[PDB]
């Protein structure tokens, strides 16, 4: 995953 | 909470309310995150909800995920402030701060102890008896309520 997706998948996974 | 960050929050939230009701459910997460790739498991779906659901009733709401991402943010906030708080007193940046480099930052701030009451300040700190504080110590001391 690149910044991109991580900054969106980390809203919830985080 | 400012307008700015509220609606950051907004937007946050829409992409995952795929149809608008005002509720995030495990099936519109996982067909966003489908519609994204992501393929995770009913499993990893039904924790990502429940970590966030405070009501218990099952989906998440904007009043839920706003304090989430509130507190994730003040969280980050708290962190990178008290790392900045170390540094000031972590003059050579070894990761811990000795009576040496504590006096000299006493002078520097133009503050007054003297010898005795800046060990007085390590050993407070010092909860693993290496005579230095480390960051974890010191995060106890910025802590302190
Ligand atoms: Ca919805
Ligand atoms: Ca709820
Ligand atoms: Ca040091
Ligand atoms: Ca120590």
């Amino acid at each position: 995953l690149n910044k991109y997706q991580g900054f969106i998948f980390d809203i919830v996974t985080k | 909470l400012t307008e700015e960050q509220i609606a950051e929050f907004k937007e946050a939230f829409s992409l995952f309310d795929k149809d608008g009701d005002g509720t995030i459910t495990t099936k519109e997460l996982g067909t966003v995150m489908r519609s994204l790739g992501q393929n995770p498991t009913e499993a990893e779906l039904q924790d990502m909800i429940n970590e966030v659901d405070a009501d218990g009733n099952g989906t998440i709401d904007f009043p839920e995920f706003l304090t989430m991402m509130a507190r994730k943010m003040k969280d980050t906030d708290s962190e990178e402030e008290i790392r900045e708080a170390f540094r000031v007193f972590d003059k050579d940046g070894n990761g811990y701060i000795s009576a040496a480099e504590l006096r000299h930052v006493m002078t520097n701030l133009g503050e007054k102890l003297t010898d005795e009451e800046v060990d007085e300040m390590i050993r407070e700190a010092d909860i693993d008896g290496d005579g230095q504080v480390n960051y974890e110590e010191f995060v106890q001391m910025m802590t302190a309520k």
